[PDB]
């Protein structure tokens, strides 16, 4: 089993400001993480893909990077509708793992 | 125009079973693998199997191994999980969504779930 | 003269024939008939075995070794009817790779390569194939070749070289003759390898002339390849009564490892050209570490040498001529900026 | 004759599993004496022998087995490349595992031989450590369909094992490719130099040692002796293309690699400038001032040198008007 | 190709044909009647000898060494039926290798080359062949070609020259050109060598000079050796009704040599970029180890001058005080810190 | 080269077709039917309305912007009698120019 942690547990910041969080993998996925946004009381979206790349349609607020073994979500500038919790799975093994999610407030 | 619509859940007593359905419009299963995701309430998402109806391979968490079943069946395009032995910790929201694959480099591939269903409370 | 490439200069009339190459030491005629019956080895010096085979039906691989007997050559060939001018080709170990389509026989000339380890020298040797009727003939300058397990096939009724006419004979050859071309392939990427890791690490005059020596060789094996290209596309296209059919599928996989091995030795002269350059920077990254010290060495000594024949000379009216612990004064200063001069050094990781 | 040649010293034990459809029996021994009897049995069974710096063992067993002692010095033999012989009493390969060490990048080698005879599999390694604990687990706990199969099957297995241990090697310097590419761009040091230099030699072993794997692979499915049995073709074949996917990521690595190297090789030769820049202004700006120092210097008993207007104070002040002045002539051609 | 109309030039008034390359130190003409009863030769300057040899029935060969004089090129060419464009690409010696088909003749323009020893000059002169009925027409620039070998087989007999028509006697120019040109490959071989041995161990100014010149030899031999793949394969494919299909072998024999020579120019191509590398490198080697020596020298030079500027200051109080004849004693440690610095630049193997 | 087949790789369900690019924002499939009289320009995204085209007498040209949609591929080989090799080597990205001749 692959174990990703991620931090920080909840980050508060206001719009128009940049807002980094990160995961860890405790193993090795080659390049399998993604970036999820679910609003409270409705399915999760997917953000980001292979750790750099955007979904088609999702604004470019949003941007992923990798350093080694730890991934970045990184949102330059917030909005309103920003304002939610955001996941995080390695998918290069079958069982794919989530992180805990950090929730994004005011 | 794709679409995901789970529907069978609902409250059910310890140690029984529970079959939820996901219907897909829109889109054939059988070209695609279908993923169910559960999350506790006020809790993180959590996985639970997966299916890949051209082939037959399924996928299954460690934490719901035996207990939980997955199939698919092409002429409904439709994807079974039936949860049997069911715990105190199984009460959550269950959504179904359908994932492609892509490419990172010629050993390694990831895949990520696109489209997902409004979800089915469990208890 | 000899050693250099070229010693082709002839002019000379255009019906005689010549042997050209350094090879006069060898001959020997092996004659093998085969069918799906028995087989019949006759290994000699002798020129009576080789000419009545061509009547027999059966199929026969004559393998005639040392050409700098050129009246054998010439014999068999008057007895074969075979054009003279062909001939010379086949003498001349110059000619290039190519096939002539004639109305009773195929002509082709190949080139197979040997190379040996600690001697970077790749050697060429020149193998004329003619197949006529139901003989396949062999001209080859010296012993020695690669085409041991067609042999072994031939005489172990294992796979297919013997339910075929001599068509297939051809195809075998030409594909051990692939096959070589690949194995001395490997051993040149080998050689890349350590190369490219003695540029990177030990650079040495040795190394660049053990570069050149490489690069021509490459470029000797690109100039012989290309050829066999087009000789195994006219084979493969043309389709000559003397090939039976049901082989065309065959050579088309020769035809395709060909293309295989024309990519590889342009991705291998792309690397030995790349490997000078390599080598060029390597060596003034090196002249930048004897700068990276003389540099340091100067800007920490020459400023305090200049501050030292500050007071060097003597003046008749010479300031602080006699104060408490001057010379210590100067030694201080002398450690406290040779100590900041090394700390501007570790900031810069020039030392 | 008969020689061994790897750098292991440490451990020397044989490993005995017999499985068949129903009976399972493992155990570990010692004596070379107890694992000969298993020839014969018409079990499928898998023999380990760990240290192979004991020639008496391999020696006996190679005796007892009927093969020719040129394998045996070939399984003494460490330091040589993957190939497959397909012999009549046996078929004999040769393998690398590979081991990488993320704090300290490194890679290391063992040469492990497997051959199999009949009903038999012999494994010879170097150390003690395998990649083959998921397969023990497989016939030790029933799970898959290991046990129905003949000792094919277990070769096949055992070479699967071998490539999902190189898939994990890849992922190890898939992070580490990752890590010194964004190093490179953004923290030109030496260190990083020297990984990368370290890095390609790594990739251009993994090139030399996965490249036979692939043609031992492929004779392991298309010439396919009687030995293997045509039961087992598609897995051979499946391991095989497994290998082509090995190969594809380690060319791409090394081109990727050798990127790297080209772009800080490309940043060298301006440290050249920098660095006479230096040199050539320190020298402009202080070897006048030593002239001048060491001419007024000398000790000729007949110099102007007498107070009148203060020589000392003057003499200073030209001095650093001199150097000002030699430094002003520089940065006028932007130096 | 048509129209019989010369091209347009702003100084030339429209009706004059020029002469445009340099040499007008010569002028001769030859005419040589050949056939296998006996063989007539004649070097007379008059150009009326010349005109009966057009109808002969015996093959003949008629030579113009010198075409500077526009005016025995012209009379001959209108004699002959040549088209007036066919004049002026007689005239015009700046042009590339080429050949054109007509009605009643065919038209060839080549080049043959000349190396001087001692000299690095790759000069060159263009000869024109215009095969038609039965005599073969042959315009040069100046004295000096390659065709002695063929005129003296002529003479001898030997060969098969005097047993066939015109279009074998355009065959064996041609293929004695193409001799001449394997010769001067060979000889820039020769070059190539000695200039490769110089590189590799004695990198003078001049021999960038010498590099850069043979690579621009060897490019315009390129330039000239394209086309002319182009010509043989014109004349051994398109199989015009003047070389009466007797000839084809022999011409597609000379197709060959001409791809052998132009391979062999893209080799010596490849090495002549090498050695350019090559030089730099070797330089960069020189460069290195002469820094070496200075900062060897600097360096353990520098510590001592401070000694020396320290020692030999002035000061009424200071710590001098020599201690047990301690002026020996900072000798002695001179020498330490010099052997230090030694055994260190030998560790660093700088020296 | 022997036969010809599905490859198997690791990680991946037996027979998965993968998009192996970096492009997945458009998708459209153009049809021109044209003939000598008259021609029929036809741009749309449902795939079940080219499929009859297969029979068309007219030349027919079908070009499908966007194989990001495997299943779109897989559809258009499936009623073209496609080899599934050949609905790989369209969807695999890296790989030098080619042809292949089939009956
Ligand atoms: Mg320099
Ligand atoms: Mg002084």
């Amino acid at each position: 089993d692959i174990q990703m942690t991620q931090s920080p547990s909840s980050l508060s910041a206001s719009v128009g400001d940049r807002v980094t969080i990160t995961c860890r993998a405790s193993q090795s996925v080659s390049s399998a993480v993604a970036w999820y946004q679910q609003k409270p009381g409705k399915a999760p979206k997917l953000l980001i893909y292979s750790a750099s790349s955007l979904y088609s349609g999702v604004p470019s607020r949003f941007s992923g990077s990798r350093s080694g073994t730890d991934f970045t979500l990184t949102i330059s500038s917030l909005q309103p509708e920003d304002f939610a919790t955001y996941y995080c799975q390695q998918s290069s093994s079958s069982l794919i793992t989530f992180g805990q999610g950090t929730k994004v407030e005011i | 125009e794709v679409q995901l619509v789970e529907s069978g859940g609902g409250l059910v007593q310890p140690g029984g079973s529970l079959r939820l359905s996901c219907a897909a419009s829109g889109f054939n299963v059988s070209y695609y693998s279908i993923h169910w995701v559960r999350q506790a309430p006020g809790k993180g998402l959590e996985w639970v199997a997966s299916i890949s109806s051209s082939s037959g391979s399924t996928s299954y968490a460690d934490s719901v191994k035996g207990r939980f079943t997955i199939s698919a069946d092409t002429s409904k395009n439709t994807a079974y999980l039936q949860m049997n032995s069911l715990r105190a910790e199984d009460t959550a929201v269950y959504y179904c969504a359908r994932s492609y694959w892509y490419y990172i480099w010629s050993y390694s591939y990831g895949n990520a779930m696109d489209y997902w269903g409004q979800g089915t409370l469990v208890t | 003269m000899e050693e250099k490439r070229l010693s082709a200069k002839k002019g000379l009339p255009p019906g005689t024939l010549v042997y050209t190459g350094k090879y006069r030491e060898d001959f020997e005629i092996e004659v093998m008939n085969y069918s799906i019956e028995e087989f019949r080895e006759f290994k000699t010096t002798d020129v009576e075995s080789v000419l009545p085979f061509r009547d027999s039906s059966t199929p026969t691989w004559i393998n005639i070794t040392g050409i700098h007997r050129t009246d054998v050559v010439q014999r068999v060939g008057e007895f074969f009817g075979i054009h003279p001018l062909v001939l010379e080709d086949i003498l001349n170990v110059h000619q290039r790779p190519k096939v002539e389509f004639f109305e009773n026989y195929v002509f082709i000339v190949l080139k197979m390569f040997t190379y040996d380890k600690n001697l970077h020298e790749l050697e060429s040797e020149q193998v004329s194939l003619i197949l006529t009727k139901n003989c396949v003939l062999m001209f080859q300058e010296k012993i020695g070749d690669v085409f041991d397990p067609v042999r072994e096939r031939i005489r172990y009724n294992r796979g297919i070289i013997r339910k075929k006419r001599a068509d297939y004979l051809l195809y075998s050859l030409i594909d051990a003759l692939v096959d070589d071309y690949f194995v001395l392939l490997e051993k040149i990427d080998d050689e890349i390898d350590v190369l490219e890791e003695e540029v990177l690490e030990r650079p040495e005059k040795e190394t660049v002339q053990r570069t050149h020596q490489l690069k021509r060789n490459l470029v000797e094996l690109r100039k012989t390849i290309w050829p066999l290209r087009e000789v195994l596309s006219s084979l493969y296209r043309d389709v000559p009564p003397l090939i039976e059919k049901e082989t065309v599928p065959y050579f088309r996989d020769v035809y395709d490892h060909t293309i295989q091995i024309a990519d590889t030795v342009e991705t291998f002269r792309d690397i030995v050209s790349g490997l000078l350059d390599v080598y060029l920077s390597s060596v003034s990254n090196k002249t930048n570490e004897v700068m990276k010290v003389l540099t340091i060495i100067a800007t920490i000594f020459m400023p305090l040498t200049f501050i030292a024949g500050i007071y060097g000379m003597n003046f008749e009216y010479m300031p602080e001529l006699r104060w408490k612990w001057g010379y210590p004064v100067v030694l201080a200063v002398m450690g406290v900026i040779a100590v900041i001069m090394v700390v501007y050094f570790k900031k810069k990781k020039w030392l």
